[PDB]
């Protein structure tokens, strides 16, 4: 099925030659221009006004890189190795050591904020779900020292808020 | 649980303070080094040891898909505690 | 056209751009990789692996990296035979070593021979 | 079988065989491989001297029409005498076909430049020459598209590695931005992925 | 919070003087607000 | 006709007797082809059997129904197209047995 | 919106399109969130006592390709395919 | 070994558009240097165009020969043309060290070029 | 000694060198050069500013990730200098303006500043100190500057025995002082010696001093390869350029050579005459 | 700045006021994509057929995914299948928005991009409730889509359909109907259907030059054969016909999601397999054999049958194509793309071989470039 465009003819009438005419020489259609864009005009602007109003999201946004700890606990990783095997830029790095109980934990744990491209990966292949993608989006950093995070930087920036966290996971927890 | 290191950095939950002949110390210079206040270690001996009294049994990490996966945990021996590898929380037998 | 051709050496090693340096400074290595011994599966087998020998990787002060200064270090090819290995190390240029290939050897087992009645070959557990 | 699993069509794969047998009898001079995937392209395998005369045939000759071009790419197998491959892929404009021209070279031998047959084929050529290293004889134009100015090494190919021998910093004792020999961050750790255990049959070579 | 504005113009903060001792009555940041009212503000819920 | 739906492509005043022409032109420069070669029989083939097609309709609709290239100098252009290799395969004698094989280890695949 | 009669009259004047019906500013169709858990079926597979998976088996069945014609009066001369019909102008407000 | 060539047909071509080739950038140089405003006498950079044609003097095949002398008219042309910057004809040069030189004592202070 | 400190392959971004450098001022010229070919050698620099972040931001990219490090400071007190010299394997006094301000004179620049950084620098633990001076700045007249100068050689020769005095003549470059006051002026000339040396000769001399030990304690003056006319080097530079008051002293007065003191060739770098930079470095002229 | 629309360093040796010749430099924006997806796996290397066209962020995606799919012998299941087509007309409404907004902002015309984008702002909105992100969502995974929709959103893009069928006739209403803008392109642009065939243009361009063409109505490669549309053709091959047929199939574009909406099942979200999709979360966390696939199939990659596959879908632009090169392994051995940018920029010099300059710009304004994709 094929529907083509501009095939008309002009029609040799005297309605039709007068009113192309007029639009030539009476400067109809640029005031019809005019008339849509006071249209507008008139309306009401939808902007935000920005720190004060923030905008709208969903809940599965991706952005802080947090982690998490069991409830009145430790923490939730392990050091399985898989983030940094499925990281699509290899920001990822995890050097692991068992500490004086026995069960094994880490000892660096490093995201490149330059080089994490926001997938998602990280967030569906943790099988403890202990890395996040945190919730907001607000980095604005001075110098190029500061967006190499380490294992103490994501804790404490997940004891910085847990609650979104967990409220969103368990908005969330069921489709992913 | 910080140490009174003679640098008087902030040690870590991992060994990994300086010495005296540290240049990484002359780059901590004014900017306060961020370590976590909250630990790993010490947040076992403040929970209690869970008393179970079948021989066998099932740890999921409160909640469903919520956690880590079922981890069927033995409790045999009769003087050391059982411990899931992924919660790091005991657990005994009651005759 | 029925034009020149001799049978000479091959030189694209002005052409590939790659400094002298890298000419003949590494060493290459060509070599049937063994198998990882903790599964037993040859697939991994089967192919002819070119690598390079390693150079120097010291540790990034900022974050404990490994920082090295070698471009050629993460090359590994896969061939199909020795002789296309060492005809295309004389052809791009620089060295090569030939670690030989050696295959596992063919021995003969049997439940019966586990069962025996004066020879010592028994498993005495099972 | 009949969930999720991709059915194909074997009306399309008896018609593409009846037509490869039949440009095998009509171009005996360059003819090697006509081979057909299950999911029925047809994948014709030639030698590099009959480039100008297969396209110039398979233009026209109203059994097949193939006006179209599209991607060339000399795809670097090594472990061959010839090492490099041009792949033609041309499609029909009345046919609704997809045939692929795969013609073997190696890096020095020049293949005889489609352009003055197929106009599209002028900066696809270009690319490939900056890019692999194919010369193009007869051809009108070979400049570097893609790449710096000041650059060489045809990097697709493999062996070239991952990073670049130069990389560029500026610097303000000669004012100006400069090359210099690759310093990395940090690594890029490639992972050894090549597991055993042969995940498919029925593509076992003869060994020996 | 309001329904007679739009989505987007539902729900505004309205930041208080040197609340970390800043003098923040001018040059209001984004991260000033706790994070139960950041899941509020963002229309992440329909519930305070 | 009038204004045909291509873009570069003038209409035609004469179809019929300019392609009866045209064919009998094919077939003379496939006349002087050689014999045993396939692609004079099918070329005979179907260039015999699309003149056919012609010589047996003086219509234009009814061409366009029994014989495809929409709509009508496609087939002019494909024909004039087809007379171009022809005049090419005078030359390069491609019927000639097959010029070197490969070194037979190069087309299978899974190296 | 939300205002006096006689700028709406301009605004419908300047453009007769029912600028109050379709406005681009939504106050009702905000989704009404914290949704009821969603129950995600699942289909033809999980499915006990007759999932073989030897009979689904889709990866194993890629046969390698078909090979004809190597280097190592016959009525013929079919197409790739069919000629392609062509087409029609559509009901739905063609041209012309 | 079926083998076609580019130009030639034996190194005296070769020996042809070689020197054709170094009589072109031996006077394209100092229009170069007077267009981009270098930094550089003309007698350096004759020499060092000299050097670069004799890095490539141990080639024998003349198939290597003529592609050498087809990616130097390419650049001789982008070089006549202003479609190169002064960043490029200094990535030519050497000015940043690059210090390191071939004695076996400064490659044991420092580590590990043998 | 300890590690992270040990040398490491290569030179130049993020290959590690051995050195510390904290480098006084900077801000301006030479230590600006200096910075830059530490950048190059790859070494962690440490550099105190007391001005605007906004100059340091547009000469600090040289460093690679995380090398250069900045903090602040002043010429009053010692917290901040101390706090300098924490951790540093070497140390440069590179400090000094032309004209006299409101807060600081001639006096007590060079008085008030190696004082103080000299002392906490025997006492915090650094080693091969590196000091600028000018050349020829003696007791004698004509110039509160170089009798300045001379002071704070006094001092520094005085305390801290195990330094390294160099100074060079006066430099040329892409920001100079005294060939941009040639080419910016308006003019008359009398005769009078004096040997200019380009400023990366001088600096690849610094930065050969500052990774060589065992040359330690003999004070160091720069040799310019050609030393000649003053008017003639007028002339030389308004014809390169196409066009027909303590500093303007200092210019005329005197430049000599002194055979007591070794120099480039005793360290063993290649001296670059006035004539092919002077082409290199002179735009700026009509159009 | 503006004129590239990006970079392009265009070197247009003219006599005045007019031309010569012209070549455009491009390769500035080169990233090293296919080298990165030969060391890459599958699943690593998706996002690199996100972004290497940068607007068409579903589309490449699903171009990808049916290249997979196609040598993987799995047909996904139907109502997968259903949100990818509705993401695909989604995606496709975005491109060609963008496209003449962008036409408009380099001519001139200040504020009808604005309109329009605060559209593409809605539809940035529904892209993020899917997903999460902005713009680069991944949300493609071979073998059916991953991470099926949240509840409550088909009733949003009904409202969108709606509100967007008055903007759209309020843009008709702006801009097709005014005098100078006709002026400014009628007169250039010419193309003949043999210049069309052999220079390898792809999409638009056939469209409105001539020759009746679609691949989805030719070989339809999902369920595009049960939908109502029509496209439309060219009559002069103009830039005015040409930008009438990007608001005609914009417009189909929505009849296309107005009756796949209405044609919805809700069957299921992946594949019967998991051996390429992964296993969810609730068998995960209580199965073994999913554990196993998931730690496998993350780590190591599914392993794909070795041959080689081409491929193209319908992207915007025009005949997106992707040749896939697979040695028996879980690593893509070589992969390159056939970019309908790539093959335009070609014929720049034969669409403006006798015109000007300003000519030249609303050239590379009529034909929808990223220039990320123009580069490979
Ligand atoms: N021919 C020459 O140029 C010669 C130069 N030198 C030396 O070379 C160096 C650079 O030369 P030049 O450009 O002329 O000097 P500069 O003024 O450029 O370099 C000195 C730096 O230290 C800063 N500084 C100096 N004194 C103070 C102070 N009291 N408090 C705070 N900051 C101070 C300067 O200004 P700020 O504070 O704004 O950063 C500047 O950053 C100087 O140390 C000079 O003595 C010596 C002999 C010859
Ligand atoms: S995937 Fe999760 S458990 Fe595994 S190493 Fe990463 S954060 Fe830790
Ligand atoms: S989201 Fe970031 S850290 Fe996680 S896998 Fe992607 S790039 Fe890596
Ligand atoms: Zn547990």
């Amino acid at each position: 099925t094929y529907k083509y465009v501009n095939l008309r003819e002009p029609s040799m009438d005297m309605k039709s030659v007068t009113d192309r005419a007029a639009q030539t020489l009476l400067w109809t259609e640029l005031i019809r221009g005019l008339g849509m864009t006071l249209s507008y005009l008139f309306r009401e602007p939808a902007t935000i006004n920005y720190p004060f109003e923030k905008g709208p999201l969903s809940p599965r946004f991706r952005g802080e890189h947090a982690l998490r700890r069991y409830p009145s606990g430790e923490e939730r990783c392990i050091a399985c190795k898989l983030c940094e095997a499925v990281c699509p830029a290899q920001a990822i790095t995890i050097e692991a050591e068992p500490r004086a109980d026995g069960s094994r934990r880490t000892t660096r744990y490093d995201i490149d904020m330059t080089k994490c491209i926001y997938c998602g990966f990280c967030q569906e292949a943790c099988p403890v779900d202990a890395i996040v993608e945190g919730p907001n989006f607000e980095f604005s950093t001075e110098t190029h020292e500061e967006l190499l995070y380490n294992k103490e930087k994501l804790l404490n920036n997940g004891d910085k808020w847990e609650a979104e966290i967990a409220a969103n996971i368990q908005a969330d927890y069921l489709y992913r | 649980g910080v140490r009174t290191s003679p640098t008087g950095e902030k040690v870590t939950h991992t060994g990994q303070v300086y010495d005296d002949e540290d240049y990484r110390r002359v780059r901590f210079v004014g900017r306060q080094k961020e370590v976590n206040e909250n630990f790993a270690i010490d947040l076992i001996a403040e929970q209690p040891v869970s008393q179970v009294g079948s021989r066998v049994i099932s740890c999921d990490g409160g909640g469903g898909a919520l956690g880590h996966p079922r981890v069927y945990i033995n409790l045999d021996k009769e003087t050391k505690t059982g411990t899931c590898g992924y919660c790091g929380l005991q657990f005994r037998q009651q005759h | 056209t029925q034009l020149i051709t001799v049978d000479e050496k091959l030189d694209i090693t002005t052409l590939t751009g790659v400094p002298e340096e890298h000419i003949k400074t590494r060493k290459a290595r060509i070599f049937v990789p063994a198998r990882n011994n903790m599964q037993s599966g040859v697939n991994n087998t089967k192919k002819w692996k070119m690598e390079f020998d390693t150079r120097e990787r010291w540790e990034n002060p900022l974050m404990g990296w490994a920082s090295t200064a070698d471009p050629l270090s993460n090359l590994v090819l896969t061939f199909s035979t020795k002789e296309d290995a060492i005809a295309f190390a004389e052809k791009n240029g620089w060295s090569y070593d030939v670690e030989e290939r050696k295959v596992p050897k063919p021995k003969s087992k049997s439940y019966g021979a586990n069962f025996s009645w004066n020879k010592r070959t028994r498993v005495s557990t099972k | 079988t009949r969930p999720t699993v991709r059915p194909r069509n074997d009306v399309a794969h008896k018609q593409l065989s009846a037509f490869g047998e039949y440009v095998a009898e009509i171009l005996p001079k360059y003819v090697q491989q006509v081979q057909v995937s299950c999911f029925s392209e047809l994948e014709i395998c030639i030698h590099p001297d009959g480039v100008i005369p297969v396209l110039t045939f398979l233009r026209d000759h109203s059994n097949a029409q193939f006006k179209s071009l599209a991607d060339l790419t000399a795809v670097d197998i090594p472990t061959r005498q010839n090492r490099f491959e041009i792949v033609y892929n041309l499609l029909s404009l009345r046919f609704n076909s997809r045939i692929r021209v795969k013609t073997y070279t190696d890096e020095l031998t020049p293949v005889e430049s489609s352009v003055s047959v197929y106009k599209a084929a002028n900066w696809y050529e270009r690319e490939i020459w900056d890019m692999f290293g194919v010369f193009f004889a007869n051809h009108p134009d070979l400049r570097r598209i893609l790449t710096d100015y000041g650059f060489e090494g045809h990097p697709f190919r493999k062996d070239f590695p991952l990073s670049g021998y130069v990389e560029l910093r500026y610097d303000d004792e000669v004012k100006r931005v400069v090359a210099e020999p690759v310093e990395l961050a940090q690594e890029f750790r490639k992972f050894d992925l090549n597991s055993p255990w042969e995940a498919f049959p029925a593509y076992r070579q003869p060994p020996e | 919070e309001d329904n007679k504005q739009f989505f987007g113009r539902h729900r505004w903060v309205i930041y208080t003087t040197e609340m970390n001792g800043k003098n923040t009555f001018w040059d209001v940041d984004g991260s000033m607000v706790p994070p139960e009212w950041h899941r509020w503000l963002h229309c992440m819920t329909d519930d305070p | 006709k009038k204004t045909t739906g291509l873009v570069g492509l003038a209409v035609c005043e004469t179809p019929h007797e300019r392609l009866k022409i045209l064919y009998t032109k094919i077939l003379d420069v496939l006349g002087h082809i050689p014999k045993n070669a396939a692609y004079r029989k099918y070329t005979e083939q179907i260039t015999n059997e699309k003149l056919s097609i012609v010589k047996a309709e003086p219509d234009v609709k009814k061409l366009e129904e029994q014989l495809q290239g929409g709509q009508i100098e496609e087939v002019i252009l494909q024909a004039e197209n087809e007379l171009s290799l022809a005049r090419k395969m005078i030359q390069w004698k491609p019927w000639e047995p097959l010029v070197e094989e490969p070194p037979a280890s190069q087309w299978k695949w899974p190296i | 919106a939300s205002a006096t009669r006689l700028i709406q009259g301009l605004r419908n004047w300047a453009s007769g399109r029912d600028l109050q019906a379709k406005l681009q500013l939504r106050y009702q169709e905000i989704s009404k969130r914290t949704q009821p858990p969603p129950k995600l079926p699942v289909g033809p597979s999980h499915r006990l006592s007759n999932n073989y998976y030897c009979a689904r088996d889709g990866r194993r069945e890629a046969m390698p390709p078909s090979i004809v014609m190597s280097s190592q009066s016959e009525k013929k001369a079919v197409s790739p395919a069919p000629p392609i019909k062509r087409w029609e102008l559509s009901q739905d407000e063609p041209y012309l | 070994t079926s083998v076609k060539p580019i130009f030639s047909r034996d190194m005296n071509e070769a020996k042809r558009r070689v020197r054709e080739l170094y009589r072109a950038w031996y006077r394209e140089v100092p229009n170069t240097v007077h267009l981009f405003q270098l930094d550089i006498s003309v007698k350096q950079g004759r020499d060092k165009v000299r050097e670069m044609f004799k890095k490539n003097a141990h080639v024998t095949d003349p198939r290597v020969v003529d592609l050498l002398v087809i990616k130097g008219k390419m650049e001789l042309e982008e070089t006549i043309n202003v479609w190169k910057q002064r960043t490029h004809v200094m990535r030519f040069f050497h000015e940043t060290e690059a210090p390191r030189p071939k004695d076996f004592l400064s490659k044991f202070y420092v580590g590990h070029d043998p | 000694l300890h590690h992270a400190v040990i040398p490491h392959g290569k030179g130049g971004r993020s290959s590690v060198s051995g050195i510390v450098a904290t480098v006084f001022g900077a801000t301006g010229f030479l230590g600006r050069y200096l910075v830059n070919h530490l950048g190059r050698m790859g070494s962690q620099v440490i550099v105190p500013y007391r001005c605007e972040p906004y100059d340091t931001m547009h000469l600090r990219p040289m460093g690679d990730l995380g090398q250069i490090i900045f903090m602040d400071w002043n010429g009053r007190d010692k917290d901040s200098i101390r706090r300098a010299v924490e951790h540093s394997n070497v140390v440069i006094n590179l400090v000094g303006r032309e004209w006299e301000t409101k807060n600081f004179d001639f006096e007590d620049v060079f008085v008030k500043i190696p004082q103080a950084i000299a002392q906490v620098s025997k006492e915090a633990g650094v080693e091969k100190f590196i000091h600028i001076s000018h050349l020829n700045a003696d007791i004698k007249s004509s110039s509160k500057y170089l009798r300045n100068k001379a002071v704070g050689e006094k001092e520094v020769r005085e305390t801290f025995p195990e330094a390294t005095i160099i100074k060079p003549a006066d430099i040329f470059g892409r920001e100079d002082r005294f060939l941009n006051y040639f080419a910016n002026i308006r003019s008359l000339g009398k005769k009078t010696v004096k040997q200019p040396v380009y400023i990366v000769d001088v600096t690849k001399g610094i930065i050969n001093a500052i990774k060589d030990p065992d040359a330690r304690g003999k004070t160091f003056a720069f040799v310019g390869p050609n030393r000649y006319l003053l008017f003639d080097l007028v002339q030389y530079v308004f014809a390169v350029a196409h066009r027909p008051r303590d500093k303007v002293e200092r210019i005329h007065t005197t430049d000599r050579t002194l055979p007591h003191l070794p120099g480039l060739e005793d360290l063993g770098v290649q001296a670059t005459p006035l004539e092919l930079k002077a082409i290199e470095v002179l735009r700026r002229h009509r159009t | 700045h503006p004129a590239a629309h990006g970079v392009l360093r265009l070197v247009m040796e003219l006599s005045g006021e007019m031309v010569r010749k012209c070549d455009p430099h491009i390769g500035l924006l080169h990233r090293g994509t296919e080298k990165l997806i030969e060391y890459k796996t599958y699943l690593q290397a998706l996002p690199y057929f996100d972004r290497l066209d940068y607007v068409s962020m579903m589309c490449n995606e699903q171009a990808y995914s049916l290249a997979v799919e196609k040598l993987l012998n799995i047909q996904p299941p139907p109502r997968a299948q259903w949100i990818r087509v509705l993401f695909g007309e989604i995606t496709r409404l975005l491109n060609h928005i963008m496209a003449v907004t962008t036409h408009a902002l380099d001519i001139g015309a200040m504020t009808p991009f604005f309109w329009m984008f605060e559209e593409r702002e809605k539809m940035f909105e529904f892209y993020e409730r899917v997903s999460g992100a902005r713009m680069h969502a991944a949300y493609v995974r071979p073998g059916g889509v991953h991470q099926d929709l949240p509840l409550g959103l088909m009733d949003d893009i009904y409202e969108f359909s709606k509100n967007f069928s008055l903007r759209i006739d309020e843009l008709e209403e702006m801009l097709t109907n005014n005098r100078i803008w006709r002026n400014r392109t009628v007169d250039i642009g010419v193309v003949t259907a043999e210049d069309a065939l052999n220079y390898g243009f792809s999409g638009v361009m056939l469209r409105g030059s001539g020759i009746q063409w679609d691949l989805r109505k030719t070989q339809p490669y999902d369920v595009y054969d049960q939908v109502e549309f029509d496209v439309p053709i060219g009559s002069r091959g103009d830039c005015y016909d040409r930008y009438l047929c990007r608001v005609e199939e914009m417009r189909q574009s929505i009849r296309i999601i107005s009756q796949c909406l209405n044609k919805m099942p809700p069957g299921e979200i992946k594949v019967d397999d998991a051996k390429v999709s992964p296993p969810k979360r609730a068998e995960m966390k209580t199965s073994m054999e999913s554990l196993i696939h998931h730690f496998k199939l993350y780590t190591e990659g599914y392993q794909v049958p070795p041959g080689a596959t081409y491929t193209a879908i319908e992207a915007p632009k025009g005949e997106f194509g992707v040749y896939l090169v697979s040695d028996g392994s879980s690593r893509p051995y070589r992969c390159k793309i056939k970019a309908p940018g790539f093959a335009h920029l070609a014929g720049l010099d034969k669409m403006s071989k006798g015109h000007m300059l300003a000519d030249v710009v609303a050239i590379i304004g009529t034909q929808d470039i990223v220039f990320g994709e123009v580069d490979r």
